[PDB]
């Protein structure tokens, strides 16, 4: 199969292997058990090349996994801020919500990656968005007292 | 009388050295180990930290531990790098890659029995052990992961020893790699079991005091490393001088730890100083109860002191401090339990630090530390439930149990906090 | 001619040692080097030399205070071997100084005091000096105490004891030592003598006008106190002349075995010209509550004995003048089964007072020694702070690891409770 292989060099980052698996064929849009795709994996690792080619040939840039999780959520929670830009530039549904009901503001917030948050506000984060316990990402900023996160969250 | 110090890691030994270099400076010893001081009451503790060597030479009872050869080339080419016994250099060759399993598991297990070698070495050579102190980084590898597997091969061996940590807790104003909430959840567990003490130094508060307080517009390591060696030197007074307190590690962590795993500190210091850049008793008593010049990005106001100790050095008057520290209890008697009578103590050294006439150093047992682990946790669990990363921990033969072990060690620590926070006296 | 022997029982115990036998040596004209140019031969030995050796012993568990004595201007007094140390003290942990620590060293101090009493034609008892609140001075005392039962079951035993107080302690587990030590030394103890820091402190503070009294300034006055307490063994007197007539005079129950001394007239030395003070109003002095050793107020209570014993210029019939006046006073309630009498001594030598000591020459001073129910308010405040931490069992885990069950602390608090139950009964 070139769905799992494809998977994998996605993951590791081999960007010449990526072309070459979707030479032959390979699903771009391949899942792993959990309902990963390449994009997602490229995504998580930093690997913003791949992020590029798989969105240029057809890659959903919504997909979601198992738990709701879209390649956003992951850039987002990783900190990988060029491959958010590029999630957001080919349509990344900014306000995604997950199986915990965090959206990527919620993520980059908790995980004090402020440029990444900008980012996501200038795209229209909702920040009156609650996860499942009723916190917005302005909460979380406020409940362990980031100070730069929460004016930043207020302009 | 004795304390054996262990520092490991690119934070631990970074911090470890500053460490020396300002207690040396207290002590008058000179980089070559050599005495050049005033006082005589600079030689009355120093054994407590120096073995005293042949030519009138005092030799810091300390082991350097990593698994990158780099940070030891840095130490040595510090100003008292040379001090060090260069036996008690231990060093791998691999690194550990910010990864607690190749500190704890892997890499670490293969370097940890040389360095009880040394550990042993220095033991035998005490009067009467006292102790050990370690320092070292909980968001990285070799600090987190080996420092922990040090403890508790030092727990087995020395059972009836103290164990003290100075503990740095990652942040991510300070670094940005995103393991690092695994690394300290999976450490904390180790520190809730097999450490008597362990001061919470938070490179979230170290930073936020030198970007808002201090009003540097990038801290660098050295700006952070400023506030702790300033602040180990105060958590350690009472041990190397003398005074009112003849108390040992044992007796300290006595009347500061009314339970087993409630022994995560929160430090603080006033006056709060830039590198390069006087104070009344009752500016010095407000400061240091203040949330600005915590240690650990915790607000003490949020939670309840079960112990304090407080340590004031320079020339003052005692009454005077006697009292200020009266005004605080009184006036916020809410915020200490009443469970415990009692339970904020003084100490005074004539002696003062570096660079000061007047200085104290607070260390403070609060439930209110709980928003550090709250903080660590809800971190951890960002990223263990998109198990970000775990290939490199199950890579090296952990089991993702242990996570979820850890996650919720963390949690019953949050809880304890939590019930005696809310307990009364009734 | 019977002999007494005094022990001492780490810091506190040893430093008023310390005082008690500096006062001694200059009441009967002895040199630091022991040398003389009868009756204080109850207390010193006498060798071929001339040399008068106290029949003392000092015991702690580290060898910081007793290592003065070593060095200090007494050095040639005592008995080298009667200096007895180990190297790791209680750590404020009452279970380490009974049962681990304390274990390691008991046997040679039962040794060395079996030396002493080897010595003595017919040895009276024992004076045990000791802290409530020490590890060592709880712990190891009621060791001690429990040990000297069996082996000289029917010599009395003394206490002099250190009730603590939070002006001059840092330590906070205090309670819990002083309710275990007093269990368990309750049954082992003939008549004990508790001395109240904060009463001493007071005393210092408004009397002498001391802002902030050392142990020094608290000891010169505790043992200017002992001394009259005990002058009766040392002056071959018509009251009190062995020790069990201490507990015939004062003690009319063991269990309730805990006099109250308060002591008058208290002058500073910087008033070398005050206009010495009449009979009558030294005797008035002594119901005061502000000159009292422990604080409570004898006006709630009720006496069960009352023993005063004068030194100096003092003639018998204006003692019973004085007395006459004091029987009117409503605040005097005997019980009803006792002779509503005072028993009184008088030592006509004149107060001593140390060179270097903050307490003005009198020509008269008195000690009132009562067994007054009233004393059980201090029992109460121990027994208080004790039950708020207990409740929450807080600190017990440093005691559980030390050879101590769990189990101890309530059975020690029942004892507790049943001794205030005592007092209300009568
Ligand atoms: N009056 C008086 N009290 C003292 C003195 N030294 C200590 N204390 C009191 O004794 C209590 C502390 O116990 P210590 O006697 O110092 O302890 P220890 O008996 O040596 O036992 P360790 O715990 O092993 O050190 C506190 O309440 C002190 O206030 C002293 O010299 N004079
Ligand atoms: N305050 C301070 N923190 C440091 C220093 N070096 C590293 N850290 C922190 O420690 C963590 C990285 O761990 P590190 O000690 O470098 O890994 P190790 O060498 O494998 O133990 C990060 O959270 C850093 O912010 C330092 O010199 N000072
Ligand atoms: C190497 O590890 C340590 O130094 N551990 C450590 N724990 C301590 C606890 C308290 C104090 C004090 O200064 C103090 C101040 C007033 C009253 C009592 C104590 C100092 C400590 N040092
Ligand atoms: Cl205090
Ligand atoms: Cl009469
Ligand atoms: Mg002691």
């Amino acid at each position: 199969d070139l769905g799992k292989k494809l998977l994998e060099a996605a993951r590791a980052g081999q960007d010449d292997e990526v072309r070459i698996l979707m030479a032959n064929g390979a699903d771009v849009n391949a899942t792993d058990a959990s309902g990963l795709t390449p994009l997602h994996l490229a995504a998580t690792y930093g690997h913003l090349e791949i992020v590029e080619v798989l969105l240029k040939h057809g890659a959903d840039v919504n997909a979601i996994d198992i738990m709701g999780s879209t390649p956003l959520h992951l850039a987002a929670l990783i900190g990988h801020l060029e491959i958010v830009e590029v999630l957001l530039k080919h349509g990344a549904d900014v306000n995604a919500v997950d199986t915990w009901g965090d959206t990527p503001l919620h993520l980059a917030a908790i995980m004090g990656h402020l440029e990444i948050v900008e980012v996501l506000l200038k795209h229209g984060a909702d920040v009156n968005a609650q996860d499942k316990f009723g916190k917005t990402a302005f909460d979380i900023s406020i409940d362990n007292g980031n100070e730069d996160l929460a004016e930043i969250l207020q302009k | 009388r004795e304390i054996v110090h262990i520092q490991a890691g690119q934070c631990g030994n970074q911090i470890g050295a500053k460490f020396w270099e300002v207690i040396s400076d207290e002590h008058g010893i000179d980089p070559s180990g050599n005495y050049v001081g005033d006082s005589d009451l600079q030689l009355e503790r120093i054994s407590v930290y120096y073995n005293e060597a042949s030519s009138h030479k005092y030799v810091p009872r300390a082991i350097l531990v990593d698994l990158e050869p780099g940070t030891m080339d840095s130490v040595r080419s510090g100003a008292f790098g040379h001090l060090f016994r260069p036996d008690n250099f231990i060093f791998g060759q691999s690194g550990a890659g910010n990864n607690w399993a190749k500190g704890h598991y892997t890499e670490g297990a293969e370097l940890v029995d040389s360095v009880l070698d040394v550990v042993r070495k220095e033991c035998e050579n005490c009067d009467c052990l006292q102790g050990f102190q370690l320092t070292h980084s909980l968001g990285g590898g070799t600090g987190s992961g080996m420092g922990t597997l040090l403890i508790s091969k030092v727990r087995e061996e020395y059972p009836d020893r103290i164990m003290n940590t100075f503990s740095v807790v990652p942040s991510p104003k300070v670094s940005d790699t995103v393991v690092e909430p695994y690394n300290a959840t999976l450490s904390i567990h180790q520190l809730v079991e097999n450490t008597d003490e362990t001061y919470c130094i938070d490179n979230e508060a170290l930073y936020d005091i030198c970007f808002r307080t201090l009003k540097l517009a990038t801290p660098t390591y050295g700006d952070l490393n400023h506030l702790v060696s300033a602040t180990m030197s105060g958590v350690t007074t009472s041990l190397r001088f003398p005074g009112q307190l003849n108390a040992d590690l044992r007796k300290l962590a006595v009347n500061m730890v009314p339970f087993p795993r409630l022994h995560f500190f929160m430090p603080g210091f006033a006056p709060l100083t830039a590198r390069g850049s006087a104070l009344t008793v009752p500016e010095l008593t407000q400061q240091m109860f203040d949330a600005k010049n915590m240690m650990a990005a915790c607000d003490p106001r949020h939670g309840r002191y079960l112990t304090v100790a407080t340590v004031f050095r320079g020339r003052m008057s005692m009454k005077e401090v006697d009292e200020q520290m009266l005004a605080i209890q009184s006036k916020n008697s809410s915020y200490f339990v009443e469970w415990i009578p009692n339970n904020v103590k003084v100490a005074v050294c004539d002696i003062p630090p570096r660079g000061l006439k007047m200085s104290s150093t607070f260390i403070g047992n609060s439930t209110a530390i709980q928003e550090l682990f709250k903080r660590i946790s809800e971190q951890f669990t960002a990223m263990f439930r998109r198990k970000a990363f775990l290939h490199w921990y199950t890579g090296e033969g952990m089991d993702e149990m242990e996570f979820t072990e850890a996650e919720s060690n963390m949690n019953d620590l949050v809880s304890e906090y939590q019930q005696y926070q809310d307990a009364t006296a009734e | 001619m019977r002999e007494c022997i005094s022990i001492h029982v780490g810091q506190a115990g040893v430093q008023i040692g310390n005082a008690c036998w500096e006062l001694y040596c200059l009441e009967h004209g002895i040199q630091p080097d022991g040398q003389m140019p009868d009756s204080f031969n109850t207390f010193f030995s006498e060798t071929g030399a001339g040399k008068h050796v106290p029949r003392a012993v000092f015991v702690d568990l580290e060898p910081t205070v007793i290592d003065e004595v070593r060095t200090g201007t007494y050095r040639q007094l005592f008995h080298p071997e009667q200096l007895i140390t180990g190297k790791e003290d209680a750590a404020n942990n009452y279970a380490r100084g009974h049962y681990t620590i304390g274990k390691e060293i008991i046997d040679l101090v039962l040794d060395r005091i079996r030396k002493l009493a080897d010595q003595c034609t017919g040895l009276q008892g024992f004076l045990v000096f000791h802290s409530f609140g020490g590890g060592t001075g709880s712990g190891f005392t009621s060791l001690l105490m429990e040990r000297l039962s069996v082996d000289y079951g029917k010599k009395s035993k003394l206490e002099f004891s250190i009730y603590p107080a939070p002006q001059v302690s840092t330590a906070v587990v205090e309670p819990y030592n002083s309710i275990l030590t007093t269990h368990t030394t309750l049954e082992h103890s003939d008549c004990a003598f508790m001395v109240d820091n904060e009463a001493i402190y007071d005393i210092c503070r408004r009397n002498l006008d001391i802002e902030r009294p050392t142990y020094t300034n608290l000891n010169r006055l505790i043992s200017q106190i002992v001394s009259s307490i005990t002058a009766s063994l040392r002056f071959d007197g018509a009251l009190n002349v062995d020790l069990t007539e201490f507990q015939t005079n004062l003690v009319p129950y063991p269990r309730i075995h805990f006099p109250l001394a308060t002591y008058a007239p208290v002058i500073s030395a910087e008033k070398a010209y005050h206009e010495q003070l009449s009979v009558a109003e030294i005797t008035n002095a002594c119901f005061e509550p502000a000159n009292q050793m422990v604080k409570c107020d004898p006006r709630h209570g009720k006496y069960m004995a009352c023993c005063l014993l004068y030194r100096g210029d003092v003639v018998p019939k204006d003692v019973n003048a004085a007395i006459a006046t004091i029987k009117t006073k409503r605040s005097i309630q005997f019980v009803d089964w006792c002779p509503t009498g005072f028993k009184v001594g008088i030592n006509y030598q004149p107060p001593t007072v140390v060179p270097g000591g903050d307490l003005a020459k009198v020509q008269r001073a008195v000690c009132m020694l009562s067994n007054t129910t009233a004393i059980a308010e201090a029992w109460a405040r121990l027994d208080h702070k004790f039950d708020l931490m207990y409740a929450k069992r807080a600190f017990v885990h440093w005691y559980v690891g030390e050879g101590m069950e769990e189990g101890e602390f309530s059975e020690a608090r029942e004892d507790m409770a049943a001794l205030e139950k005592d007092y209300e009964e009568v």
